[PDB]
């Protein structure tokens, strides 16, 4: 796994040591090598794992995590060059080092064969996004949404810390590979009840879940371009990710305690598919519609059954893809507008027709249009919740209408109807915008090719 | 901006807790949860008690 | 063809009417299909052959991998993790190989249905008990492990089903 | 998107706490700089403690 | 070596090859639309010989030709169903599109993106053609949504238009009404048949219970505007009149029918589904036909003539008649 | 030209020299891992005449 | 585990003789070239808050920042090796000394044991 | 990357599985046996808790 | 370009400073009228007809053709409901009661 992590810290010099003008050049080219490389972790086993050594090993659910990770470092330098064009080398490189220290962490996160060091990795992916989120976002509510993006966290994973040094008390070890060969059942006892709370709570707050995703939309909204890309697509799957990892030994225990949160999840997705329709600003509708997403890939993951699991990773996949490609697309428009208001710049198929044509695909990928990966994922976790119990259906079809509802809404109010006339500086776009936002679609409708490296390792 | 203003950010600070807020939160943010609850918790009792005496007839029954 | 075996993919002897023209005028389906024959087969063929004779020219193999038997989760200690290992191993081929088959019976039912046409609901019956049996098979020993199975919990559910029938047949002797 | 979500979901978790640890700071920190009352809790204290433990 | 499956996939084929050159230089020349047109012709008078072919014999055919993703012990693959159904609609339908076709030469003259809809007509083409040689749900899901997505495109084809706007979501959001029950049928037989293949479906279900069936009817109340969601048909119309013409008139809204036309052998095994049917398809034809005969916009009334139309096809399935119903379309 | 566009384009060279690195010390740590190197009952295997380890 | 009143302790050695008989680490020791990495980072700190060209100030004061830390590292990483020795030696001889506290379990096998199975529906 | 990742070798045993499922049901079906058995492991060798109820 | 002076405010209580919140929003202190002082954040904000945008003058030179809005006049509460593309409100020529009535 040190073929991929070396390159990555790698980057940092080379960023420190170039031009003033080719720090892009050079991180964009290095960045794409460093994702073709980290490519070849797909080749996976039918059986346990790519255990590369005591420290890292690799899996068929967190390759494609590893993957996009890789894949979404260009397209945040891409993103992120516009925007900080009237500012010093020195912070422009602060920036790209920020940016390449939460792809290591992440990196470094997604393999972790310790629990402990996933723990601390995994929460040292939050400095990185804080600063970048407190020092680049535009508005004066950027502050208190870092803080929100703190304290949320932290109040999840600190007992989750004490859970787990009690749990290598008790077994000895904390390594995935013997917590999955040597696990038992957890009794029905109020101890044991508080340990899985512990274990939960932690991933449950950054899916997010229902009731706990106020801290979402401050972020995404007042976080840069490069912060809110990777916060949608790689940061919130850390959530999905540890809890598929930790359900191991939560059983039977799961059974009764996924309730409270399977109706959370259940409910909050047409919650927010709702406030979706009803929504003044891009951002936070965007943010919305990731809420419902992962409220959908909480109830997969809850369910344990394999159909579940598959559907999940599948889902969070293509969500990330999707949900980066919105962003960028609502960035775009507010380059040119600086408002960031859904019902100011109107009718802007007019003006920009291929802009257009990448915002009917962007909407329909995320309406969930077959045969992509992401009506694949929602298919598999709705038959999945259906062989659970049947009046699921009724939620989730209710979430599919009610999310092609407002994506064509979101389509039709920027993209359609008449152009605003006082707006006479919607210029035609760049070629970056434009490689942008082909380099987020195409990998989608081109996994669509072949499902099965995107379906876990349940497959 | 003063529509989107008072739309979005004005809301918590002129908020207060008052019996037709209290209700309509309550009502609204904790009836369904529990509604569902009970339905589901119902639907999947009765499922439980049908395997149980083995008339449920899941034959062909493979993905789960 | 011989790219597959007979045996575990079978097929009726396929009788085939004889042509039984009545009328004297010419039917445009033997006309049109000798048409296709000239204007499409034999380019395809000749290509085909082209294509054969080059592969010919240069001949290699690839082998099927044999796995050898290794003790199975139930001659493991309670805590040996070499021994359980294997065995895990050794069950998820087990797995894989069961849904191969049950592939394959499914398959064969497929083939029926479409084959019988109009007849499939009583010249099927022998596919449909076929697949009736693996059915059953495949959901006493794989139901209900959910995601996070192991040959641990089969085992587990392979001892209370067991222990469930020598209660009943314990039941039925003392009646 | 404004009762529950702007509104109560806000009240219950964080503005809950925020205003929880503002009033315990505003105790904490609000002494008047008089070593008086200082003393006087430390003898408080030190007589309330020899007793309860033994 | 047995020309009917070649010839009928490349009917489908050569469908698409303007698609491909979409980007070429033809595209951005006024001989795009007839290069379509004579696509389209030429695919029809491709597709009559499997007609005869079958008309001669009665050959039938399943192609599995490409094997995609396989889900433990549920194989999915790309697979066309050949039967009476396919090939005696495909050369209706490419015939009607050839004339429609024709006819847009003429009556969209004027439109500067007259390209870009001649365009859109082939891939509603393709997308009904996927649909009804479907041999699997997975499929027959794929173009199910496909049609409903170039409906969307089509309506809203004056994007400067409100009611186009307004129309166009009117008429996603009742086929998404009808794509729960869709996606109900579709869970309710993997579940259970442990297939979304035809084959295994027929196979495993002697006495089709209810929910499966309440399900595909309520996607092909959804697709065909029947009583409960039929508004989004007349309100259709807001497109130009060579998609009203091809779409909602004649291909498009039989799809909802031609789907309980394909599920018959486990409709005539239920008997309260086929009262429902019955039920809903006469309310239908009688509630639009009482509709149209007081209309003055002359689109209005054929719109809402297809709609009795339809609850008279779906009455058909509700007596048990269902290829009496597919003669009717 | 030579000994001029090097103090200009030095940086890039690093990020190929980290990649040629982390394979050397995965397979350094790799060479740690040989506790059962042909032990296992599954690919308990003799070895060829000339042949001194089954994998590396 | 509290050595401080370990016997035969001498009090301010901070490597005692019986350490040279466990094996030194090696010059090329990750946690070494950490050590070394963490000095070259201080070289750096103290080059930008003094204002100058951080990366080539002083290389000499770079180099003596380095060599400190590698040495001290060094020997740290001694001391910490024979603590961790010691640790294992005096476990190992407590379980020796003690079995009627330590008794052995007897070997099952899974055939025998009885594990509750728990469905997932 | 596109064309690495379609011509990844088969290291989940797709085709092994196939052939190993296919030759065991040729022999099951040669010999009469009842393809699928319903228990996963051999049940002389696991020894059960006499209950003595 | 917006001071603090001119975003929406806490709800009105003297007429001095319901005089100042209808001067803020560009209408008639005559016409102006908050939302009742419940629980609910609406604050200082007009609380304008519940007609929707479809009935407006479809024949006047509006800034916003579309939308059928002016540049500085107050924007409805629920703008986003009535947008022509949703629900509106127009007068029907027979009455509700009465379609309820038939339709039912
Ligand atoms: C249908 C068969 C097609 C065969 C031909 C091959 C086509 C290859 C396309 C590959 C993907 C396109 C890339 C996306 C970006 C578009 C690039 C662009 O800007 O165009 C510039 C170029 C120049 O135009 P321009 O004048 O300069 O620009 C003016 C404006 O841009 C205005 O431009 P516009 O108004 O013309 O709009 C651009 C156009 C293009 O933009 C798009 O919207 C394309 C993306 C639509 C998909 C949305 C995501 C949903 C998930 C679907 C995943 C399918 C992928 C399959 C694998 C793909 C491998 C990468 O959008 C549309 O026209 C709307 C079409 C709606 C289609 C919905 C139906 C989806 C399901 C269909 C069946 C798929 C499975 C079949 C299974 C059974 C049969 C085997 O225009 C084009 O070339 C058009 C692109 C081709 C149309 C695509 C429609 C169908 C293709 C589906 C994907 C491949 C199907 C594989 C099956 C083959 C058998
Ligand atoms: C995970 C482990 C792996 C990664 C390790 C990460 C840490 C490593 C380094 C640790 C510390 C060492 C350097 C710190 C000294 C500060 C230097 C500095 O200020 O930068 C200027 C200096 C360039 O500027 P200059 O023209 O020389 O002088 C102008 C002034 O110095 C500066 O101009 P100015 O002062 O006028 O500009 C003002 C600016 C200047 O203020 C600063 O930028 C100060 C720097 C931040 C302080 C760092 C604190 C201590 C480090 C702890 C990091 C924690 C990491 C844990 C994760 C959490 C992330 C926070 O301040 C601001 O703009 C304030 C607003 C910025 C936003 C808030 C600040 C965020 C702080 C977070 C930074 C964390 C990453 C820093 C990366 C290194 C930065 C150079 O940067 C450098 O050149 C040094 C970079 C390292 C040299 C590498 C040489 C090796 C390359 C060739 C050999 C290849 C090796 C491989 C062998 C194989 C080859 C064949
Ligand atoms: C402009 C108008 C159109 C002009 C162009 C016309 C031509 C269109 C044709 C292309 C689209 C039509 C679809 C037809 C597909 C043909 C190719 C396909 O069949 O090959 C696929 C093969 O492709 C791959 O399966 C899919 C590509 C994998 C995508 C990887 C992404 C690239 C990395 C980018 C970064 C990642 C970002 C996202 C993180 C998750 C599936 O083959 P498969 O049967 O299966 O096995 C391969 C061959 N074997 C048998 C030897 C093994
Ligand atoms: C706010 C946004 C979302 C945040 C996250 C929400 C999710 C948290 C929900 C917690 C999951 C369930 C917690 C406890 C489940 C135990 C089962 C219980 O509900 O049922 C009865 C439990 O009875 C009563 O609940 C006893 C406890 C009563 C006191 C609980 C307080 C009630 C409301 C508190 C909710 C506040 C949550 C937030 C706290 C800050 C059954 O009684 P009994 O069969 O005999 O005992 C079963 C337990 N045994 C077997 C271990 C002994
Ligand atoms: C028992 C002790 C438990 C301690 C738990 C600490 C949780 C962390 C949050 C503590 C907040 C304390 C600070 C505070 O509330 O002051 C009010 C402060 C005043 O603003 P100032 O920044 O001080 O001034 C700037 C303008 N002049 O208000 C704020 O700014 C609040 C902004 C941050 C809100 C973050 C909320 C995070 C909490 C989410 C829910 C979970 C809480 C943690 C406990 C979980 C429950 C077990
Ligand atoms: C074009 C001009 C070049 C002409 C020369 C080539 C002539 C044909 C020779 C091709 C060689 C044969 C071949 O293609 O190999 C088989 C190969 C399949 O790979 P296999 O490994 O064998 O099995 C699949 C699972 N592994 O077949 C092909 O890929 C070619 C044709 C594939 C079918 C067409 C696919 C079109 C639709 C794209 C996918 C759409 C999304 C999925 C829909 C899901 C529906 C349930
Ligand atoms: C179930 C549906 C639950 C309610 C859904 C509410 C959706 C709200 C958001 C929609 C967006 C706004 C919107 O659509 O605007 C209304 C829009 C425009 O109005 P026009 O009449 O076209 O005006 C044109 C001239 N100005 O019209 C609509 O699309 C509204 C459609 C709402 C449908 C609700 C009624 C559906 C009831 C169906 C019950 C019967 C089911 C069928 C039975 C099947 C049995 C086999
Ligand atoms: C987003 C903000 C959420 C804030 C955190 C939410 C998670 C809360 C989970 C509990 C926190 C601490 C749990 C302890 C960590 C696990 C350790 C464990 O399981 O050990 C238990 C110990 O169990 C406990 O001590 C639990 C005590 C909990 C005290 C703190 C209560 C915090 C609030 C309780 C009500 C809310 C609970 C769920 C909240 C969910 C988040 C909203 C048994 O060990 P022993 O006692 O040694 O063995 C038994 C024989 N003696």
């Amino acid at each position: 796994m040190l073929k991929i992590i070396i390159p990555t810290t790698m980057l940092l010099p080379m960023t420190w040591m170039s031009k003033h003008n080719m720090i892009w050049i050079n991180a964009t080219v290095h960045s794409l090598l460093i994702s073709l490389i980290s490519l070849s972790l797909l080749n996976q086993l039918g059986e346990n794992s790519l255990n590369f050594s005591l420290t890292f090993f690799s899996d068929s659910l967190s390759a494609p995590l590893l993957v996009l990770t890789t894949w979404l470092l260009p397209l945040m330098l891409m993103a992120s060059q516009s925007h900080l064009s009237k500012e010093t080398t020195t912070r422009k490189k602060l920036y790209i080092t920020m940016l390449i220290l939460l792809q290591l962490f992440l990196i470094m996160t997604f393999t972790a064969t310790e629990l402990i060091l996933f723990y601390i990795l995994f929460e040292a992916t939050l400095v990185p996004t804080l600063i970048i989120i407190t020092r680049w976002g535009n508005q004066t509510e950027r502050l208190n949404a870092g803080l929100y993006f703190l304290f949320y966290t932290l109040a999840g994973s600190l007992p989750l810390l004490v859970a787990l040094v009690y749990i290598q008390n008790t077994t000895g070890s904390l390594n995935f590979l013997i917590i999955h060969y040597w696990s038992h059942p957890l009794s029905n006892s109020w101890s044991n009840i508080f340990m899985w709370l512990a274990c939960i709570m932690a991933f449950m707050v950054k899916m997010p879940l229902y009731g706990l995703h106020l801290w979402l939309p401050k972020a995404h909204v007042e976080a840069p371009i490069a912060g809110s890309m990777v916060l949608a697509a790689v940061l919130l799957k850390l959530g999905g990710y540890g809890m598929m990892r930790i359900t191991t030994i939560l059983n039977p225990l799961t059974n009764y305690m996924a309730y409270p949160f399977l109706m959370l999840s259940m409910w909050g997705m047409i919650m927010t598919s709702s406030i979706c329709l009803r929504q003044t600003d891009l951002k936070s509708l965007i943010a919305y519609s990731s809420v419902s997403h992962m409220a959908l890939v909480i109830v997969a993951i809850m369910i344990q059954t394999p159909w579940s699991f598959m559907g999940a990773t599948a889902l969070m996949i293509a969500h990330g893809l999707t949900s980066s490609m919105l962003f960028c697309l609502a960035n775009t428009n507010y380059e040119r507008v600086h408002s960031r208001t859904m019902i100011l710049a109107r009718g802007l198929q007019t003006l920009l027709p291929l802009m257009a044509t990448w915002w009917l695909v962007a909407s329909l990928t995320n309406l969930a249009l077959p045969p992509s990966i992401n009506l694949i994922g929602e298919l598999f976790i709705i038959t999945a919740s259906f062989s659970w119990s049947n009046i699921t259906i009724i939620l989730m079809g209710m979430n599919m209408m009610i999310t092609a509802l407002y994506s064509l809404y979101m389509l039709i109010t920027t993209q359609r109807g008449k152009y605003t006339h006082h707006i006479n500086n919607i210029k035609p776009s760049f070629t970056r915008e434009n490689a942008l936002m082909a380099l987020h679609i195409l990998p989608l409708l081109l996994l669509t090719l072949n499902p099965k490296m995107i379906l876990g390792p349940l497959y | 901006i003063r529509w989107t203003y008072a739309r979005s950010a004005n809301i918590y600070p002129n908020f207060r807790p008052t019996p037709k807020t209290s209700l309509l939160g309550a009502l609204f943010g904790i009836g369904p949860l529990f509604f569902w609850y009970y339905v589901f918790k119902t639907d999947r009792d009765k499922k439980e008690k049908l395997i149980q005496e083995g008339k449920l007839d899941q034959t062909f029954n493979i993905s789960y | 063809p011989d790219s597959w075996d007979k045996d575990v993919y079978p097929e009726p002897p396929r009788r085939t009417p004889a042509p039984a023209p009545q009328t004297s005028l010419p039917n445009p389906v033997t006309y049109l299909t000798k048409i296709f024959d000239l204007l499409v087969d034999r380019p395809v063929t000749l290509a085909r052959e082209f294509i054969e004779q080059q592969h010919a020219k240069n001949r290699y193999y690839y082998y099927h991998r044999e796995f050898r038997r290794v003790p199975d989760i139930t001659e493991c200690e309670e805590k040996d993790i070499l021994c359980m290992f294997e065995a895990e191993m050794q069950w998820r081929r087990d797995y894989k190989v069961d849904q191969e088959i049950v592939n394959i019976i499914q398959e064969r039912l497929k083939a029926c249905q479409q084959r019988e046409g109009e007849s499939y609901r009583q010249n099927c019956a022998k596919e449909l008990e076929q697949f009736t049996q693996v059915s059953k098979a495949f959901q006493d020993r794989y139901s209900d492990l959910g995601a996070h199975y192991s040959a641990r919990k089969c085992l587990a559910k392979q001892k209370q089903r067991m222990l469930a029938e020598r209660k009943a047949a314990k039941e039925a002797a003392a009646a | 998107s404004s009762l529950l979500d702007l509104i109560w979901l806000e009240t219950i978790l964080p503005k809950t706490t925020s205003f929880i640890q503002m009033k315990m700071s505003i105790m904490v920190s609000n002494q008047k700089g008089l070593i008086k009352l200082y003393f006087l809790s430390f003898l408080i204290t030190i007589m309330i403690s020899m007793t309860l433990f033994n | 070596m047995n020309p009917f499956a070649s010839l009928t996939l490349t009917t489908l084929t050569i469908l698409t090859i303007p698609i491909m050159m979409s980007n070429s230089n033809i595209y951005k020349t006024n001989l795009y639309p007839n290069y379509v047109k004579t696509t389209v012709s030429y695919a029809f008078t491709l597709s009559l010989v499997p007609l005869l072919m079958f008309m001669h014999t009665g050959q039938e055919m399943i192609i599995s030709n490409w094997h995609w993703m396989t889900l433990q012990t549920v194989e999915l693959s790309l697979s066309f169903k050949m039967d009476y159904f396919s090939v005696m609609f495909i050369p209706v339908a490419l015939f009607v599109t050839w004339s429609i076709m024709e006819f847009s030469m003429w009556y969209m003259h004027s439109d500067p993106f007259i390209n870009r809809f001649f365009k859109y007509l082939l891939l509603f083409l393709i997308t009904m053609m996927i649909l009804v040689t479907a041999n699997n749900l997975f499929q027959l899901f794929i173009g199910w949504e496909g049609v409903g997505i170039m409906s969307f495109l089509l309506i809203g084809w004056w994007h400067g238009r409100t009611d186009a706007n307004t129309a166009a979501l009117q008429a996603i959001l009742y086929n998404r009404i009808g794509d729960i029950g869709f996606v109900l049928s579709m869970a309710w037989f993997l579940t259970h048949s442990n297939a979304w293949d035809l084959q295994q479906i027929f196979m495993l279900n002697n006495e089709c219970p209810n929910m499966p069936l309440i399900g595909l009817l309520l996607a092909a109340a959804g697709k065909s505007a029947q009583f409960g969601l039929h508004p989004w048909l007349p309100s259709a119309m807001e497109g130009p009149t060579p998609v009203s013409a091809l779409l909602h008139s004649s291909t498009m809204v039989v799809a909802g029918v031609f789907l309980l036309i394909r599920f018959y052998p486990l409709m005539e095994t239920n008997k309260l589904v086929q009262t429902m049917t019955l039920c809903l398809g006469a309310i239908t034809t009688l509630f639009t036909a009482l509709c149209a005969i007081t209309q003055n916009d002359i689109k209005k009334i054929v719109a809402f003539s297809t709609s009795s139309q339809l609850g008279l096809m779906m009455v058909t399935i509700g007596i048990n008649q269902p290829h009496l119903a597919f003669l009717h379309i | 030209n030579v000994l001029q566009i090097v103090r200009d384009h030095w940086v890039h060279i690093l990020v190929p020299v980290g990649f040629v690195f982390g394979c050397y010390l995965d397979r350094r740590s790799d060479e740690k891992l040989t506790a059962f190197r042909n032990k296992s009952l599954l690919f308990k295997r003799e070895l060829r005449p000339n042949e001194e380890v089954t994998w590396k | 585990t509290m050595m401080s009143g370990r016997p035969g302790r001498v009090p301010l050695q901070f490597l005692p003789n019986e350490a040279r008989s466990l094996p030194p680490p090696k010059l090329t020791d990750p946690r070494l070239v950490y050590m070394g990495f963490l000095g070259y980072c201080s070289g750096l700190i103290d080059n930008a808050i003094r204002r100058r060209p951080v990366v080539s100030a002083g290389l000499h004061r770079q180099l003596l920042y380095v060599t400190s830390f590698v040495f001290f590292g060094y020997y740290l990483l001694k001391r910490q090796d024979y603590m961790y020795a010691l640790r294992d030696h005096d476990m190992f001889a407590y379980v020796k000394s003690h079995p009627e506290d330590f008794p052995e379990k007897d070997k099952k096998t899974y055939g025998e044991i009885l594990e509750e199975f728990h469905p997932v529906r | 990357g596109s064309t690495f990742v379609a011509y990844l070798p088969d290291y989940r045993m797709q085709e092994w599985a196939r052939r190993e499922a296919e030759r065991l049901v040729k022999y099951r079906e040669a010999n009469g046996l009842p393809l699928m058995e319903s228990n996963c492991f051999d049940p002389n060798k696991i020894q059960l808790p006499e209950d003595e109820d | 370009h917006v001071t603090k002076d001119m975003f929406p405010g806490p709800y009105p209580k003297t007429p001095e400073e319901r005089a100042a919140a209808a001067k803020k929003y560009n209408m008639r202190v005559e016409d102006y009228e908050p939302y009742p002082d419940d629980g609910m954040g609406y604050g200082d904000y007009p609380k304008l007809p519940d007609r929707s945008q479809q009935e407006r003058d479809p024949w006047y030179d509006w800034d916003h053709p579309d939308l059928r809005l002016n540049w500085g006049e107050p924007i409805h509460w629920d703008l986003d409901m009535y947008i022509r593309n949703r629900v509106d409100t127009s007068p029907t020529p027979v009455s509700w009661n009465t379609m309820c009535k038939h339709l039912f």
